[PDB]
């Protein structure tokens, strides 16, 4: 659980040296985007339910995982999805603010693909839901902010694959 | 048939206590060294 | 609260291995969930490995 | 767990269809033997503490090694009365969960509450699996002694005890 | 009783009784008087039955009656019929409230430690109840004794 | 967060104890009660005193008071030692 | 069903089934002939029970089908009746299982999360099931209408 | 890989006892249906291609898995289906002769639902194909033989679910 | 058995069972009545088939029982007959399975590793099974002795 | 940092970040230009901040450097100043992280176990950091000295 | 968890025989050293902190695991060491009294080397710390008592390797 | 796969320093026991089959794992044991010569306890077989050589536990 400042301090500390010009050079780069990330995390908090409603209706709403036999049939199983998609849109918001994807594999990625295989959850439909959820997130926060929030979505999709 | 498995670690069930034994275990259970009483406790049994 | 070990209580056959794993100092490093996968593979078929 | 009924209804839900008549014929076969499944269960409650006692003597009369010292293999048979006390306790369970499972008309309660980790638990304590399964069917013959003149109660009583036997086996063939 | 088990069992889930449970109350209350008619049959045969229970519990177990046994002496045997009277009285409660709690909240829960602190052999009391169930079959016809049969052998299962 | 998100009947997490406690609530009661175990005679565990008097928080008094009667307990006295009354903001 | 949760009840309590539990498994299986007849009536009346079910639902809730309603157009109205066919199917399961356990873990657990996440008014779908209940109980006698209606109103209770 | 005789011998052997009256009682029950199973496996071998052609045309022939984007669009993907459905109708024939579904999970079920999730094969449409294939199989072999062959189809559908 | 390997044969070949395979499963199950009679003869003749089996084995191989032989003394000679009771049991399995598949994976696969690792002369145990074969075929007619002897000599072949 | 524990605070509470949390991440990153200037002052003043830091430390605690003190001789005195270079480095981390989280899990958690286990007087090393604080705040203006001194006294508090 | 008397009773019980001359012969050998073990466990309890302070300063005090980047850099990580070394000196004291190393693998060795690999703790420096800790323990308790206490240290070092 | 000399060279190389007096001090200690290890490995090679025959007959020969239902019933399963016990007596011989148990966990221990749980092999009876095999190995090679060969047996038993 490290942000961009924590990761910069760790690497500069792990060699026992002070924060030289290169370490502060990245820190200044993070502070420049500090204004963009909060507004990105602002609108995502507002439209959390709307984004997840848009992703599932755009990716896996009417596919036969939704029908009987599919992986999402029963109401408990459907309700687990939007609960499950809420974490991906939420933890991706944390990575967008912290500027470092360490929180994702610390709290989301580890034991995740090994868990879906246990339950039999289709990893293929899961990533496309996150990809569609990444597509709507670029709608709200804009282009570059979508590039930032989108940079952690595919990090989840990559490791979850 | 059972389609999963938690593993079977080597477990030795208890059988009895001994005077040499349990107060080596009591001071162990608190995560502290042997104290003078329970360690003088270990002594005078081996003098028997 | 104490740890309800093997020689404390009538144990159950279903989480025999896992509970003996959990009552060890090695417990906080199985970062992968040991029990939610084990209780779910009891119902599903054999996995690919 | 799942009885014969809920197991039948999940069969038709996975396919997402209503209950046809082949589905209802399976339910009717439970409702016919359902009244017969109870006095089998009611006989067990009246014969419970006995039926464990005949099973133990019939077991140790063929396995005298189970009442003897283990050999240097630290194995859990009925050596000591502490071992004997807990070892009779397992025969309690095999008669119990095989008594519910007679009433459910389905072995769903058996495997998830008895079979899951049974080889796990016995491999830890080094418990006999061979004699452990043989006592399960000494109970089966003992229970079938009461209902013997006809033969449609026999298949009912055999189904739980036979399921534990085939499943606790390391598969030779 | 049976309604109490449904109110309790539905209360720990914070919900009203479901469709199946309200059957279990409705079917129990429709078989109401037949328990009421049955207990009056048994109350008129309590002096009937306990006299027959003392028949076979002691011809089976003369160890207890003999000098040295617990039941040796008049006043020890005097309460001996009283324990049958309380048990038979408890079963009339259990036959009415159609479940095992009056046989379990009383009588069964902790019965072994009661007897073990009294000297009564706990195995002998199991045969005493089994003797009592053997005695109830004679003063009762075939229709209603299997109605009362499952209430007896629960006591034997409780005592082991 | 708080226990009143929208959960009620027919919702995914199971129907359970829902307390009217705000975010990080700082109100706590001083309760007194006896609670006989009613389970020691088939478990044979060691015995513990059942008459307790302790400070329970407002965040979880209702669950505790709902549970103390679950096992036949009797509540002799409770008070709100810490916290205000009718206070819109400030319970945090 | 009543068989599976009367077991898992006595399973947790480390005991067998009482007469109160075994005289109802007994009482339920003799009831099984009458249950299949009741479910057989609703099985091939889904054409009328659903279509007349959505009949009163739109007359009582024209908002959901009006432009802007969740079930607006040829598309959503078809799915608008699809859910009623689901819940009518689960009631046939509950009647044969003698309990809402099939209806519990299908269509009831976490149902508010689904319909809130679909934008559907959960109160509106509750109105739909009530309209189906009047059509269903109109197809059966009084002794049956106390059951078939009995499972609908449980679904009404959990759906709000 | 055990038949009814192998399973009976195993359970009777695993307790170290001989084949008593109960073990032979089930064996006699299997030999009584030995005549029915061969004729059931006879006609299924004859109408193997006809049964699979009937199931796909009755369950998933014109659904939009068949159209572009659906899970069965390309000719390689369509050809994999009838290859795939052939195993279900074939291995179910083996279970019908052996009288024991041990061969199914040994050679079909294990790693199957975990494989379809990898490829992204819809488990919902798969089971309905097998259900429709079970429906036509009851046409050929009759009622009770269809009850036998049908008893292993839903075993595949249950575990594959 | 013939049923399980006629399946796994046609299983590997991606095909169903031919008439050559299904007219023999058919021919085997009609043979099943006669197989149980043959195995029933060897079942309760193990007292004579084993004890007379070890009869000729020691008369033909006195080395194995003489001092220095592997089966020397009261102890090993009891186990010396125990293995013959094993192999006589597996022949009863092969007769009912219609194949040496039960005898294959029990008592035949890797048998030379066991007996070489036990110090037992594997040729000596082969002589024991041959002595049992003459006792077994002497208990049956000519039509049966071509079967019961037929499974022994397969065990003789694999045991050397 | 303030960014990582404002997250893990709202992380545990199952919620997003409030305006109180997001108007301070916002307020902290605009503060980031001024923080790097402050840490840049202490970065290349470690020669004077450490050496004058150990200046007043020995004048105030001559016991630790006298013969018998823990930092006695040419060897320990070099390590005597090495730790001050450590803690001066961690204060530069805390200034840029806007919190003592870097100083918390480095040089503060379990610090009493180390120095007690090294024989070093933990009060003596606390005196060393206070001497560095007067040198550090003497190098900056009043607005900055309320920060750079602010992190030292937290280290003073946790170090006793 | 068996001492020398428990292990002697177990082996004599596991064959179902009484305590013959050979079983009591070892028991008499254990009672002879009973006086030595208590005094050995006496002084080790007194100088517990002094022994661990001597071992770390003699083995791994100034090596670059102690410096930044090394495995022992931060104060939490340094404090975990002397906490960790306390168990080795403590559990070895238990083995010295019980006269049987069963308690070590029961409560120390199992999952230990598998845990240090998870954390990334250097097993090489760990054993040399215990070896140095074994060297100072022979200073206090004497030669033969050091031979006894030393016999369980390398048992930890062997299994931990 | 390191011997005592390889492990000494690695630790002396991993710090980039030469072989000082302490590194050569252990190397001289290994060369002193070089004569003992070869004769220990000499007799073990000669009596390999005799040692394994003695261990199984002394530990698990007549227990009910040997009888039907036990874990060792069929001849394939019995033959796998002496094949399996041969590796423990063989790889322990390698550790006794190399003076370092690195080869055991490299080639024996890893995936071993995870494999026996898959097959359902009783780990309890396995360790007692190795313990009995350790007991006979001390008979042949003597006391101190048995102490050396015995030091790697319980290393297998510890990790296999
Ligand atoms: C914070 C990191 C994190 C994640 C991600 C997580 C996932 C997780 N997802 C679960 C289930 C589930 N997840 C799904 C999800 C899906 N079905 C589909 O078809 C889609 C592809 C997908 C939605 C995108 C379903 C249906 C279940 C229920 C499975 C069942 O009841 O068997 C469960 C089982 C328990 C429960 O939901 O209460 C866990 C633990 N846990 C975590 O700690
Ligand atoms: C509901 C299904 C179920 C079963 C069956 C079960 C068994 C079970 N059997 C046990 C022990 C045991 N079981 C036995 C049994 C036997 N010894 C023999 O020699 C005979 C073969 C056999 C009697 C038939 C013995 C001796 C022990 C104690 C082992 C020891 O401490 O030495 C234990 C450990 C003690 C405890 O109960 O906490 C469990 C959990 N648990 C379950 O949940
Ligand atoms: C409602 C449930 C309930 C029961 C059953 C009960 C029993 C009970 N039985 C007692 C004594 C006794 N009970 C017996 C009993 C017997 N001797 C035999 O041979 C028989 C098998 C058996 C009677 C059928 C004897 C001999 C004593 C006297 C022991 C003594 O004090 O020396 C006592 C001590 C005082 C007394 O007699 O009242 C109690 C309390 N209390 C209860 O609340
Ligand atoms: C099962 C038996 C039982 C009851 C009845 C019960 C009541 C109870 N009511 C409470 C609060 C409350 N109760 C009310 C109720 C009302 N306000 C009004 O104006 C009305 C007159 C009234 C509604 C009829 C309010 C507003 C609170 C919140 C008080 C606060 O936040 O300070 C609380 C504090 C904790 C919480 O709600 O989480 C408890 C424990 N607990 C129990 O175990
Ligand atoms: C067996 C239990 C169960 C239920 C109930 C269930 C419901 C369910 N309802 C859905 C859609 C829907 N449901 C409605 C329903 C309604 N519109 C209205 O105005 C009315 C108030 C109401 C019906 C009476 C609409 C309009 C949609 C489509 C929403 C959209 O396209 O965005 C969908 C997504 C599409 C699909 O896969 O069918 C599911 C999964 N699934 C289940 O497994
Ligand atoms: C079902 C297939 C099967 C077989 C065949 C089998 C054999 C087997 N034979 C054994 C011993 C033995 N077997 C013999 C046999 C013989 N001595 C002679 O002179 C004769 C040539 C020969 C018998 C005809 C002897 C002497 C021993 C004891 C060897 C010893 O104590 O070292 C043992 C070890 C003790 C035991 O557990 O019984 C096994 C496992 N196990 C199996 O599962
Ligand atoms: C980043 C946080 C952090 C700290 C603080 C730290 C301290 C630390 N101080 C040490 C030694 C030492 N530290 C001192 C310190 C002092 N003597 C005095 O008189 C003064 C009161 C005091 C200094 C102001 C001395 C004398 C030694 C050597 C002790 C010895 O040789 O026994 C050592 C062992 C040698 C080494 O590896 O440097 C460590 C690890 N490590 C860390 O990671
Ligand atoms: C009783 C048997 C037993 C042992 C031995 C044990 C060890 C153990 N050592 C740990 C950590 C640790 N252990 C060390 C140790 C060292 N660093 C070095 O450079 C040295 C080589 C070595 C000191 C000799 C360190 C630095 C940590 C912290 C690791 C971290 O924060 O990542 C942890 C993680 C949790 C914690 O310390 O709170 C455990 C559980 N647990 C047990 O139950
Ligand atoms: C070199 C390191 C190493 C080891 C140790 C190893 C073990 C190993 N043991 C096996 C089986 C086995 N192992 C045993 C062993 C035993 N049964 C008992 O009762 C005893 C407790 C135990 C003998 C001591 C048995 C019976 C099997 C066969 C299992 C089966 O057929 O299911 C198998 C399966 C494949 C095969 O044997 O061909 C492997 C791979 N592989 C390795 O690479």
């Amino acid at each position: 659980m490290q942000d961009a400042i924590t990761s910069v301090i760790n690497a500069a500390d792990v060699q026992g040296k002070y924060l030289d010009a290169n370490s502060v050079e990245k820190l200044r780069g993070y502070f420049q985007t500090g204004e963009l990330r909060v507004r990105a995390a602002a609108t995502i908090a507002a439209n959390a339910a709307t984004i997840i409603k848009e992703a599932v209706a755009k990716s896996l709403l009417y596919s036969d995982i939704t029908r009987p036999g599919g992986n999402m049939y029963t109401t408990r199983r459907y309700a687990a999805c939007i609960r499950d998609l809420d974490y991906y849109l939420r933890y991706a918001t944390y990575g967008m603010l912290a500027g470092d994807p360490s929180i994702l594999d610390e709290r989301v990625l580890n034991g995740l693909k090994e868990t879906y295989n246990s339950l039999g959850v289709p990893i293929g439909a899961t990533i496309q839901a996150i990809q569609a959820m990444k597509e709507v997130t670029g709608s709200l926060v804009g282009s570059d902010a979508g590039k930032e929030m989108g940079l952690y979505f595919d990090y989840i999709c990559s490791g979850l694959s | 048939v059972t389609k999963a498995s938690g593993g079977s670690p080597v477990v030795k069930p208890q059988l009895y206590k001994t005077a040499s034994m349990l107060t080596i275990a009591q001071a162990e259970q608190q995560d502290r060294f042997l104290e003078l009483g329970e360690l003088n406790q270990l002594v005078s049994f081996l003098n028997t | 609260p104490y740890i309800r070990g093997f020689g404390e209580e009538p144990q159950e056959c279903r989480n025999w291995g896992t509970q003996i794993d959990l009552f060890q100092y090695s417990a906080p490093f199985r970062k992968v969930p040991q029990s939610i996968t084990l209780f779910s593979d009891y119902l599903k078929a054999l996995p690919d490995q | 767990m799942q009885d014969i009924i809920t197991s039948v209804i999940n069969q038709y839900d996975l396919s997402g269809r209503y209950l046809d008549i082949k589905g209802i014929n399976q339910i009717n076969n439970y409702f016919d033997t359902g009244l017969k499944r109870l006095m089998i269960a009611k006989l067990i409650n009246k014969e419970a503490t006995n039926l464990i006692k005949e099973a133990s003597e019939l077991l140790f009369i063929e396995q005298p090694e189970l009442l003897r010292p283990c050999g240097n293999a630290f194995i859990g048979n009925a050596y000591t009365t502490r071992r004997y006390a807990a070892c009779i306790r397992d025969i309690e369970y095999y008669l119990r969960y095989s008594a519910y499972s007679i009433i459910a008309g389905n072995n769903s309660i058996l495997d998830e509450r008895v079979l899951d980790g049974l080889k796990e638990t016995y491999n830890s304590l080094l418990v006999p699996i061979g004699p452990t399964i043989r006592v399960i069917q000494l109970l089966k013959e003992i229970i079938q002694k009461k209902f013997s003149t006809e033969n449609i109660e026999n298949a009912i009583i055999a189904e739980p005890f036979d399921y534990l036997a085939i499943n606790l086996s390391d598969k030779n063939l | 009783s049976l309604v109490t088990q449904v109110i309790l069992s539905a209360d720990d889930e914070l919900r009203y009784p479901t469709a199946g449970e309200l059957e279990t109350i409705s079917s129990y209350l429709k078989t109401g008087e037949y328990r009421i008619r049955l207990i009056s049959i048994l109350q008129g045969k309590e002096q009937e039955i306990i006299r027959l229970a003392s028949k076979k519990i002691f011809q089976l177990h003369p160890e207890y009656i003999a000098p040295g046994g617990n039941a040796s002496g008049a006043r020890q045997r005097a309460l001996c019929l009283r324990d049958y009277g309380w048990y038979l009285r408890l079963i009339t409660y259990a036959i009415l409230a159609g479940d095992k709690e009056p046989l379990e909240k009383i009588g069964i829960i902790g019965v072994r430690e009661m007897y073990n602190s009294l000297g009564v052999p706990i195995i002998g009391m199991i045969d005493a109840i089994k003797c009592l169930k053997e005695a109830t079959v004679e003063v009762i016809s075939q229709e209603e004794e299997d109605f009362v049969a499952p209430y007896y052998d629960y006591i034997i299962q409780g005592m082991s | 967060a708080y226990d009143m998100d929208g959960t009620g009947a027919g919702s995914l997490e199971p129907r359970g104890i829902k307390s009217s406690a705000v975010e990080k609530d700082s109100r706590c009661f001083k309760v007194t009660f006896v609670l006989p175990s009613q389970s020691r005679l088939y478990t044979f565990r060691e015995l513990q005193n059942v008459y307790t008097t302790k400070m329970v928080p407002f965040s979880s008094w209702y669950a505790e008071q709902q549970r103390i009667q679950k096992m036949g307990g009797k509540i002799l006295k409770v008070e709100l030692v810490a916290g205000g009354q009718m206070r819109s903001v400030g319970n945090q | 069903s009543i068989v599976t949760k009367s077991i898992v009840n006595a399973d947790a309590e480390a005991r067998y089934l009482s007469p109160g539990e075994l005289d109802r498994i007994k009482s339920f299986v003799l009831s099984g002939q009458r249950r299949l007849r009741i479910a057989q009536t609703l099985t091939e009346n889904r054409e009328r029970i659903v279509k007349q079910g959505g009949q009163q639902l739109f007359q009582r809730r024209p908002d959901v089908v009006s432009p802007g309603g969740n079930a607006y157009g040829e598309e959503m109205t078809a799915t608008c009746l699809r859910d009623l066919d689901y819940y009518l199917r689960l009631v046939t399961y509950g009647i044969i299982a003698g309990d809402v356990t099939p209806i519990e873990e299908i269509g009831l657990v976490g149902v508010k999360e689904m319909y809130s996440a679909l934008g559907t008014p959960i109160s509106g779908v509750a109105e739909g099931i009530r309209c189906m209940k009047d059509v269903a109980c109109s197809l059966l006698s009084g002794e049956d209408a106390a059951e078939v209606g009995f499972y609908f109103d449980y679904t009404l209770a959990a759906m709000q």
